């Protein structure tokens, strides 16, 4: 189970 | 910078984080984790601390810090 980051925009 | 990571606990108590801006809305965040689940977005309700995250709620306006954590629930009939 991996690792999740999302960059989100503004 | 003015960027905090934020970790989205869903309800298989999997977790998907992320970054964002102290100010941003927090639409699109609801917006890519439904988006993420396969779900409705209206399927579902993003708290802080038990209270409803609404589009136009950004972290600072809810006080949220770094790795602060989204439960995600399933929304009630």
């Amino acid at each position: 189970a991996e690792e999740r980051i999302i960059v989100l925009s503004d | 910078g003015e960027y905090i990571k934020l970790k989205v606990i869903g309800q298989d108590s999997s977790e998907i984080h992320f970054k964002v801006k102290m100010t941003t809305h927090l639409k699109k965040l609801k917006e890519s984790y439904a988006q993420r689940q396969g779900v409705p977005m209206n399927s579902l309700r993003f708290l802080f601390e038990g209270q409803r995250i609404a589009d136009n709620h950004t972290p600072k306006e809810l006080g949220m810090e770094e790795e602060d954590v989204i439960e995600v629930y399933q929304e009630q009939t």
